[PDB]
Parts: structure tokens; C-alpha cells; sequence
């Protein structure tokens, strides 16, 4: 009820770009080991 | 070579009649009744009277019937008594002879699925394309699109099998007669031209005739070098030419720039398409395309040129040509400016980096709007 | 005879149903927001071959978990006529059939509810299953149960205008926008522009439309077909106004993006639209189209209509308007007709200009069949006033003279264009090598 | 221009190549 | 028939020379290539299929 | 009368069909407007005798205003060194003088009687510089993102 | 797909056969009535 919102819109932005930083991560380690 | 059956003057010659200002002539109308008597075309006479609401010869209609169903129940018990005891051939024969009556008394559908039954029990390859030229000659007669390319296909087909080569460029000139009907004027040139030396079947139209259809569509096809290269200096065209003083005055005009006698020409062979049955439907476009391409020839060589002067070398007014050339500048063909104030037709035409340019510019845009699409439609 | 094929059909769609839950499930596990995007296309072939008996058994299976949308869910589907050869469809097994559906599968099912109830002429309880279905969405806030919102959106927006009650829910759609435009969604901002779009034409409520779109920006990654329907919406908005060249090439955009095969109305929609504003604009629509089959007979009125506006005889103009008349009111363009009507003499004037380039006004009067060559001097200068033509009036001797031809690649537009094309090839490229995906360690 | 044009196509083949491969090994997976 | 390079100019009884590369042999390669990139773009439509 | 065509054709918009062509009242906007469209200004400016009722009246003044800007606007922008059989002819004046307060309005330079200039040349633009600092940068990105790992 | 069955197809109501169902290339000039060139030509030579 306190200020949960704000972190919880927060932590999604964060949660979203770090899931693409991960796939991004992911290709680039498959070429790097290639 | 292979049998006149339809005879195509029959095609002519009712198309003839079709016309309102050719429908009361008397010579046509007896030499048709003359044709109709000697073949005894009963379905013909009676889809003839039908849809010229022609009075019906009861007297003479009761012995055509007569002798029509006497020769049909001949070729019947014919039929009967070489599949009793003859196989093959005297039963193809017999078949053969069902179904080249039927295509001659006109019966279009009696005639077409006998010639179907004949190719089914055809094996011959030679036989199988006659039966296919015969069916391609019968919806010629009628006019029938899908039957011709449907027989057209067929004959392409077997051909790529292997055939005789006599029989491949008949196939070319029946192909050169459909591209001709169709408005395809570009490849009837080219098979036409192809096969001048060649011209193997008669049953379509006398040598000159096919001549004339060549030089016609060859004039408007092909370019000046071509044009040279082919039809001016061809010994065949060159041979034939000494009989038809009309054509050969009518392409040498267009090729030598005598363009007084050129429009003169054409004049005459406008209507030598109106009244014909194969090029009626386009005797409008291709004579307005020749009058646009002698205009481009005539400006192919004149920064600047008075109206008058093309006037004087075309022998016709000076409102007309300024009609005409604003009309076609429209269109978006011809390469000129008027200019009315001074009669100055000064020329525009365009330079060649820049048409590089912008084809690059379109071309490009159509394949990038491809490739983005192509590009999205992976995922989604 | 046909029962026992209806009855593999129903089977057979009922595998399909247990795949793209699948598809779904994946998803949103594995952090792929895109994957339900497969789950999402096959929605159009879905609807146009489902049946009750496979609704039935589809959420008798799926919604193990009894909770309060079964019991608002079954009331309204019809039950099996007496069925025995039932084989109790039991997607979820176990655990799977214990634990609570999940947000996304939940959503998908009541978008195969919500469309079944669509195509049977029953909107009421359509529209009462959409409301629960936008409570519930909005309720929740999930990525891949937002990519299912996206389409919750078009359906919930297709029942309200089933219902003609377009207008009511223009406050719910914007609160929508706004959220999405505030969580950084992309197809869902598509779709609720072009949603809120629509809305605004339905009521001819032009100009509130111009300053939404004047102030919203469209996000630059959405399908081909949100792209399509802003452009269309776009494109005649600013048909409707006065900016026409803009107009035209936004729908030929439109055109160029449109699904190939599907969407003849929409195609028919934009080429009508398009023929009207050309024709508006002094040029002449190519022939080409007319004789298309999808959209031959479409246009017969359009044919008529230029095969008029070229050899401009204003009696055939209005013997044409008038006959197809209440057919152009249809449409929706009729104003725009109208107001090429008063125009017939823009195509003579730039044709003269084409053709020539020095002309008397005395001859333009003329050929114009004008009165006095005042009129034509006057209708000349506006033109060129206008852009449409490039010229130069000069009364004193009394002819209007062309403007010659500029060389175009001397200047630095080649150099301009063919940069503008080398970044979107070598962004193309970017984007291909990115999508790539090594799982081979998956 | 044409460089890039002739760029792009390949790595849109590349990708394409990629997806089909990945597809069928879910496929030959599943 | 291009025996030489100009064009008269009637009225004024003048004929200009000059002279004209009527074509430059590397826009028209790339047209080409343009096209034929047009028909491999078509091939792989053809082979995007599949992944359907 | 207030020069803004878009917002005349949106709210012709709203309004239904057979008002339009039936509604003597509101033919006359329409009506009006359209013989603007056709650049018929002696019509217009011809046809303010008939009227659907007298309290439009003051705004037919403020349209004619706003036509005499436009056909200012029309011939400085169009023509090349006046003419057009006289400024006050085609500007529909009843005294020859009532135009020489309007050309002092607009920049006009007042050449001989009748005789303005409306400097169409436009400067003719014809100086280049080879912008070269914008040609440096594009290319170095070109090449950026041509070795960049991606 | 996405079919656009938001918007409507044109209805069959009528549906009246080819007129003539001709296919060859269509082209926008043959709409026009001309006069029969050759008569055009004729009547020039008779006024010169």
C-alpha cells in the first residue's frame, strides 16, 4: 500500500531491459564461442 | 495442307455480314448461300437465320436435313461395322471421317467431342497433332479463348516431346495469328518474320495475306534498324512485294520519310483492318501508335521544326497536327513542346543519366519495399 | 454422414486449442513476449471453423480450476445434444488441471469466447462477456497477456460498434491509450490509435481527430496491417481537410503496405479514396486498376467518373453524380466528388501547360471553351499560384510561358536520396543479424 | 547503394536460413 | 539512322554538332542487378513459406 | 471570409446531405465557395445581390476583403511585370486611385501607372558551395556502422 | 493474415455478365470517340 506501485512500474522497466540485455548477451557469446 | 476445314472466308465472310453497312449486300449474301448449299451446314443455316432473323428456305432446308442425316447414319453404320471385326485404324478412320463431317456440316460441339474421341483413341503423334490443329482451326472458327490456349498448351506439350518440324512452325503461325488477335502485336512480328520462309499452312490465309499481316505488324513492332535489316532488304518480302503495289508504296513511304504518302496509305489501310475479321477490334490503336511513331521520326532529327513544315511534309493543315501532337503530349508519348505564339515544336527530349536516374530511384523503391516487407513478415 | 467428419473437425481444432495454449505457456515462461505473437495469428482461420461443441469441450477441459468466470463462461454455451461418445478433453493433468490457469491462457480463452459470440448475430451477451474481459485485463498487468490485450482491444471496439455504441466507450479507450503510452507498449499503442481513429470517423468529428494525431506520435515498430489502418485514417482525415498531396501519398503508402491476398474491402477502400483525391489533385488515375478483378466492378462508378473528368462535359458529370448518387453518399465521399466538380478545368489547364510551352491566352480561352480569356487568364494565375503548374503570366504580349527544365542531378538531391536508402539497407541489416538466435544450449 | 542493397538481402537469407534451421530442430525435438 | 552526331534546326536553316556518350555502362549494370536482386528477393519469399 | 478553407470544409462536414443542396440558406456559402474554387471572381463579386437574409451582410464586405488579398496574392505570386489589362481593372474598383493605398500596403515596388513589379525571380537561386562538413560526417557513419560488431 | 472483415467487400446484388470481358491491355486513349481517321484525312483534302 506504500509506494508499492512505483517500485513495482520501477522494477518492471528494469526486469524488461534486462531480459533484452540477456538475449543480447546470449547471440553474442553463441558467435564469440563460434 | 491439311484440309480448309472451318473454312476461315466462312469466319470472314460472316463477320462481314455483321457489320451494319456490309449486312444488305447482295454478292456477299449469295456467295455465303452458295457456300452454305454446297456444304449443307444445317446447325449453321440455322444459327445464321437465327441471328440475322433471315427467312428460313423451308423447301431447300428439308433436302439439307435430308442428306445431312442420310451421311451422318452412313458414317455411323461405317463406324459400326469396322469396330464389329476391324480394329483400329478402320475404326479410326472411321472416327476421323464422324468427326471432320461434323466440324464441316459446322455442328461446333458434335464436332469438338468427336474430335476429343479420336484423340483418346489416337496414339499417333503426327495424328495427335493433327486432331490438336484441328481443334485449335475450330476455335479459331468460333472465337473460343480458352479452347485456343488450352489446344495451344496441348500442342506446345507435345511438341517439347518431340515432333516433326514442319508441324513446330505451323505452330508458330497459328501462335503469330492468336498474338495478332490479341494485341500482342511484338511476337506476332517476330513469328511472322520468323517464318516467312515457312509459311507452310494454307488453310489460314493465302501467302500474300500472311505477308501483309507480317509487314503490318512488323512496321509497328520493330525499329528502323530492324526494320531495314528484315523487311526493306528481305528477298521474300521483296518477291512477294511485286504484286501488291499498295504495301510495298505503303512501307516504303513510312521507312524513305515520304510522309504525305505514308498518311495516304495508312488512310486506306485503316480501313483495310475495319473491314477485316482478326485486326477489326484494333484498327484504332494501330493506327494512331504508326502516327505516333512517324511523328517521332520525323522529330527524331530537328531541334526545331514549323508547324507549317510539318504541315507541308505531312500535306494536311496546321490545326490538325497541332491537335494531334498536344493530344498525344498528353497521352504522355511523344518528346516536344509546342510553342503557339511562334510555330516552334522546339524538342525536350529527355536526357540519359537522368532517365538512369529516376528508373534507379523506382526500380530501387519497388525491391526496398520488398525486402522491409519480407524483412516483418518473418515474426509477424 | 457429415456428423462423423464435423466431429474430427471439432477434434482436430481441439488439438490446435491445446497448441497454441502451448505456444502461450512458452512465452510467458521463457521471457519472449513475441512468441504468443504465433499464438496470434491464427485467429481469423480459428473463428471462421469453430463450432459449440468444440467451445464446450475446450473450456470444460482448460478451466479445471473452477472459479467464477467458468460459472460465466458455460451459462451461455450450449451443452453437447446428448452426447456419449464424449472422450472428456483434459488438457490440464494433474498438477497442470490444480494450479490457477494462467493470465495469458485466460485472456486467449475469452478471445475464442468473445469471437464465437460474435459471429452468431448475439451482441448482447457478446458485449456483457467484453466488459467482464476489460475488467479483467485491465485488472491485471502482464506483457504477453498485454500482446493478447492488444487484439481484447479490437474485439471489444468490433462488439461496441456491432452495438452502435461507438461513442460511450471513447473515455475507456483513452484511459487505455494513455496507460499504454505511459508502460512503453508498441502494438498496443497501435492499436489504440487506430481504434481511437475509428472512433472519431464514425461521427465525422474531423477536426478533434486532426489535433489527436497532430500531438500523438505513432511508435515506429508495429505490424504492417496498425501501420496500414493509420495510414488510411491519416490519409483521409487530411483528404477531408486541404492538404491533398499529402493525402495521396500517405494512402499510397497504405496501399503498398496492405496484406496482398486478404483486406478486398480495405483495398477496395483506399483505391476509391485514392482515385477521388488524385482526380482532386489535376492528375489522371492510371487505368491499370479498373480492370483488376478483386476490384473491377467496385469502381465502375469511378470509371465512369473519370472517363467524365478527362473529357470534361458537365453534363455527363452530373448525368454520372446524379445516377450514382446515393452509391457516392455511401462511400463516404461525396463532399469530395462535389468538390472536384468545380474543378473540371484543372486538368484542361495543366494539360495545356504540358503540351506547350508558350501559349496566347486567347487560345486558352479557346480550348477551354471558356468566355472572354479573362477567366482563363484569371483561373491560370491561381493555378500556378497553387503549385500545380510551373510558369510565368506576361500579359503585355499576352501569352503564359512554361518554366524550362532544371537538371536534377547536377544539384545534390541523388547525393540526398541515395544516403536517405543506404541507412534504412544498412539498419535492415542491423535489425537481421540482432534477430538471430543461437539456442542450440537451450 | 547497390553494396548495401546486395548486403542486406544476404543477411535477410542468413537470418531466414537461421530461423527454418531453428524451427525444424524444435520441430524434430518436439 | 545515326550516321553522324547533331540535329538541324528548321526555320533558322542551322545545323548544330556536338557530341553525345549516349550511354555510361555502369547505371545500366546496376539496373540489372537490381532486377535480378528483385527475382532472388521473390525465391526467398517463395522459400519464406516454410516457416509457416 | 476569414481565409480558412480547412475549417470550412470540416464543418461542412458535419452537417447531413439534403440541407446542402436544398437549404436555400446554406447554398450560399457553398455556393460561394465554389465559385472561388472555379476562380470565377467576377461571379462572386457579381453575386452579392442575392442574399439569404440581411445579417450576413456585413460579412460579404469582409469577404470581398479577403478575395482582394487573395487576388493580390494570386498576381504577385503568378504574372511576371504586372499588366493583366491594368491593376484596377481586374481588382474590381470603382476609382482608378482606390488600389494605391493596398499596393503601399504590400510590397510593391510602384513602377510606371499600372506597372509593378512582384519580383517573381524569387533571388533565382543559383550559388553552391559544396556543403562538405555534412558529407565528412555522413560518410564516417557510413562506415561506423559498416565495421561496428552488431 | 489479419482480413480487414472490419471493412465490407461490394455487394452481388446485380453482378451483370461481361459486358464484352475483353483483356487485351485496356490503355485509356480507346475510350475516345474519334472520326474515322480516314475521314478526317478526306475532309481536309476536300477543304485543302
Amino acid at each position: 500500500s506504500g509506494l508499492r506501485q512505483y517500485y513495482l512500474s520501477k522494477i518492471e522497466e528494469l526486469q524488461l531491459i534486462v531480459n533484452d540485455k540477456s538475449q543480447n548477451l546470449r547471440r553474442l557469446q553463441a558467435q564469440r564461442n563460434e | 495442307g491439311l484440309p480448309k476445314n472451318p473454312d476461315l472466308r466462312i469466319a470472314q465472310l460472316r463477320f462481314l455480314l455483321s457489320l451494319p453497312e456490309h449486312r444488305g449486300d447482295a454478292a456477299v449474301r449469295d456467295e455465303l448461300m452458295a457456300a452454305v448449299r454446297d456444304n449443307n451446314m444445317a446447325p449453321y443455316y440455322e444459327a445464321l437465320c437465327k441471328s440475322l432473323d433471315w427467312q428460313i428456305d423451308v423447301d431447300l432446308l428439308n433436302k439439307m436435313k435430308k442428306a445431312n442425316e442420310d451421311e451422318l447414319k452412313r458414317l455411323d453404320e461405317e463406324l459400326e461395322d469396322a469396330e464389329k471385326n476391324l480394329g483400329e485404324s478402320e475404326i479410326r478412320d472411321a472416327m476421323m471421317a464422324k468427326a471432320e463431317y461434323l466440324c464441316r456440316i459446322g455442328d461446333k460441339e458434335g464436332a469438338l467431342t468427336a474430335f476429343r474421341k479420336t484423340y483418346d483413341k489416337t496414339v499417333a503423334l503426327g495424328h495427335r497433332l493433327d486432331i490438336v490443329f484441328y481443334l485449335l482451326r475450330i476455335g479459331l472458327f468460333y472465337m473460343d479463348n480458352d479452347l485456343i490456349t488450352r489446344n495451344t498448351e496441348k500442342a506446345k506439350s507435345l511438341i517439347e516431346e518431340g515432333g516433326d518440324w514442319d508441324r513446330r512452325n505451323r505452330l508458330k503461325v497459328y501462335q503469330g495469328l492468336y498474338c495478332v488477335a490479341i494485341r500482342d502485336f511484338k511476337q506476332a512480328a517476330e513469328l511472322f518474320l520468323d517464318t516467312v520462309s515457312t509459311f507452310t499452312s494454307y488453310e489460314l490465309m493465302d501467302y500474300k495475306t500472311f505477308v501483309t499481316y507480317t509487314v503490318y505488324v512488323s512496321m509497328i513492332a520493330l525499329e528502323r534498324p530492324d526494320l531495314r535489316e528484315k523487311v526493306i532488304k528481305g528477298a521474300e518480302i521483296l518477291e512477294v512485294l511485286h504484286s501488291l503495289p499498295a504495301v510495298r508504296q505503303y512501307l516504303f513511304s513510312l521507312y524513305e520519310c515520304r510522309y504525305s504518302v505514308f498518311f495516304q496509305s495508312l488512310a486506306v489501310v485503316e480501313q483495310e483492318m475495319k473491314k477485316d475479321w482478326l485486326f477489326a477490334p484494333h484498327y484504332r490503336y494501330y493506327v494512331r501508335e504508326m502516327r505516333i511513331h512517324a511523328y517521332s521520326q520525323l522529330l527524331e532529327s530537328y531541334r526545331s521544326l514549323t508547324l507549317g513544315y510539318m504541315a507541308e511534309a505531312f500535306g494536311v493543315g496546321v490545326e490538325f497536327i497541332d491537335q494531334e501532337l498536344s493530344r498525344f503530349i498528353a497521352a504522355g508519348r511523344l518528346h516536344c513542346k509546342i510553342d503557339k505564339v511562334n510555330e516552334i515544336v522546339e524538342t525536350n527530349r529527355p536526357d540519359s543519366k537522368n532517365w538512369q536516374y529516376q528508373e534507379t530511384i523506382k526500380k530501387g523503391d519497388l525491391l526496398l519495399n520488398r525486402v522491409q516487407k519480407l524483412s516483418r513478415v518473418i515474426n509477424m | 454422414a457429415a456428423e462423423h467428419s464435423q466431429r474430427e473437425l471439432d477434434t482436430v481444432t481441439l488439438e490446435d486449442i491445446k497448441e497454441h495454449v502451448k505456444q502461450l505457456e512458452k512465452a510467458v515462461s521463457g521471457k519472449e513476449p513475441r512468441f504468443v505473437l504465433r499464438a496470434l495469428r491464427m485467429l481469423p482461420s480459428t473463428s471462421r471453423r469453430l463450432n459449440h461443441y468444440v467451445l464446450y469441450k475446450a473450456v470444460q477441459g482448460f478451466f479445471t480450476s473452477n472459479n467464477a468466470t467458468r460459472d460465466f463462461l458455460l451459462p451461455f454455451l450450449e451443452e453437447p445434444m446428448d452426447t456419449e461418445a464424449d472422450l472428456q478433453f483434459r488438457p490440464r493433468t494433474g498438477k497442470a488441471a490444480s494450479t490457477p490457469l494462467l493470465p495469458e491462457v485466460e485472456a486467449y480463452l475469452q478471445l475464442l469466447v468473445v469471437i464465437f459470440m460474435m459471429n452468431s448475430k448475439r451482441y448482447k451477451e457478446a458485449q456483457k462477456i467484453s466488459d467482464d474481459l476489460m475488467q479483467k485485463i485491465s485488472t491485471q498487468n502482464r506483457r504477453a497477456l498485454d500482446l493478447v490485450a492488444a487484439k481484447c482491444y479490437y474485439y471489444h471496439a468490433r462488439v461496441y460498434e456491432f452495438l452502435d455504441k461507438l461513442d460511450v466507450v471513447r473515455s475507456f479507450l483513452h484511459a487505455r491509450l494513455r496507460t499504454a503510452t505511459l508502460r512503453h507498449d508498441a502494438d498496443g499503442q497501435a492499436t489504440l490509435l487506430n481504434l481511437l481513429l475509428r472512433n472519431y470517423l464514425h461521427y465525422s468529428l474531423y477536426d478533434q481527430a486532426e489535433k489527436l494525431v497532430s500531438k500523438s506520435v505513432f511508435p515506429e515498430q508495429a505490424n504492417n496491417n496498425e501501420w496500414a489502418r493509420y495510414l488510411y485514417y491519416t490519409g483521409r482525415i487530411k483528404a477531408i481537410q486541404l492538404e491533398y498531396s499529402e493525402a495521396r501519398r500517405t494512402m499510397t503508402n497504405a496501399l503498398r503496405k496492405a496484406p496482398q491476398h486478404t483486406a478486398v474491402g480495405f483495398k477496395q477502400t483506399v483505391h476509391k479514396l485514392l482515385i477521388v483525391v488524385e482526380l482532386l489533385l489535376g492528375e489522371i488515375p492510371d487505368r491499370l486498376q479498373f480492370r483488376q478483378p478483386s476490384l473491377k466492378r467496385s469502381l465502375m462508378p469511378y470509371f465512369l467518373l473519370t472517363q467524365a473528368v478527362r473529357t470534361g462535359n458537365l453534363a455527363k458529370f452530373n448525368q454520372v453524380l446524379d445516377q450514382f448518387g446515393e452509391k457516392f453518399q455511401a462511400d463516404g465521399t461525396y463532399t469530395l466528388i462535389i468538390r472536384l466538380r468545380h474543378n473540371v478545368i484543372k486538368t484542361g489547364v495543366r494539360m495545356i501547360s504540358l503540351s506547350y510551352s508558350r501559349i496566347s491566352l486567347a487560345d486558352i480561352a479557346q480550348k477551354l471553351q471558356l468566355d472572354s480569356p479573362e477567366d482563363a487568364e484569371f483561373i491560370v494565375a491561381k493555378a500556378i499560384r497553387d503549385g500545380v503548374i510551373e510558369a510565368s503570366i506576361n500579359h503585355e504580349k499576352g501569352y503564359v510561358q512554361s518554366k524550362e527544365m532544371i537538371d536534377i542531378y547536377s544539384t545534390r538531391e541523388p547525393q540526398l536520396a541515395f544516403h536517405q536508402r543506404i541507412s534504412f539497407c544498412l539498419d535492415i541489416h542491423n535489425m537481421s543479424v540482432k534477430a538471430m538466435r543461437f539456442p542450440p544450449k537451450s | 547503394y547497390l553494396a548495401s542493397l546486395i548486403r542486406s538481402v544476404v543477411a535477410l537469407h542468413n537470418l531466414i536460413n537461421n530461423k527454418i534451421a531453428n524451427r525444424d530442430a524444435e520441430k524434430k525435438e518436439g | 539512322d545515326k550516321k553522324f552526331h547533331g540535329i538541324l534546326d528548321q526555320g533558322e536553316g542551322v545545323l548544330i554538332i556536338f557530341d553525345e556518350p549516349p550511354v555510361d555502362k555502369t547505371y545500366e549494370a546496376a539496373l540489372e542487378t537490381i532486377q535480378n536482386m528483385s527475382k532472388v528477393v521473390d525465391s526467398l519469399y517463395n522459400k519464406a513459406k516454410k516457416l509457416t | 471570409s476569414q481565409n480558412r478553407v480547412a475549417e470550412f470544409h470540416t464543418e461542412l462536414e458535419r452537417l447531413p446531405a439534403k440541407d446542402i443542396q436544398t437549404n436555400v440558406y446554406i447554398k450560399h456559402p457553398v455556393s460561394l465557395e465554389q465559385y472561388l474554387m472555379e476562380g470565377s471572381y467576377n461571379k462572386v463579386f457579381l453575386a452579392k445581390g442575392n442574399i439569404p437574409a440581411e445579417s450576413y451582410t456585413f460579412f460579404i464586405d469582409i469577404l470581398l476583403d479577403t478575395i482582394r488579398d487573395e487576388i493580390a496574392g494570386c498576381i504577385e505570386k503568378a504574372y511576371e511585370k504586372i499588366l493583366f489589362t491594368e491593376a484596377t481593372r481586374i481588382l474590381f474598383f470603382n476609382t482608378p486611385k482606390k488600389m494605391t493605398d493596398y499596393a503601399k500596403k504590400r510590397g510593391w515596388v510602384l513602377g510606371p501607372n499600372n506597372y509593378y513589379s512582384f519580383a517573381s525571380q524569387q533571388q533565382k537561386p543559383e550559388d553552391t558551395t559544396i556543403p562538405s562538413t555534412e558529407l565528412a560526417k555522413q560518410v564516417i557513419e557510413y562506415a561506423r556502422q559498416l565495421e561496428m560488431i552488431v | 493474415d489479419d482480413e480487414f472483415e472490419e471493412f465490407p467487400a461490394e455487394d452481388w446484388a446485380g453482378l451483370d455478365e461481361d459486358e464484352d470481358a475483353h483483356v487485351w491491355e485496356d490503355n485509356w486513349d480507346d475510350d475516345n470517340v474519334e472520326d474515322d481517321f480516314s475521314n478526317q484525312l478526306r475532309a481536309e483534302l476536300e477543304k485543302h
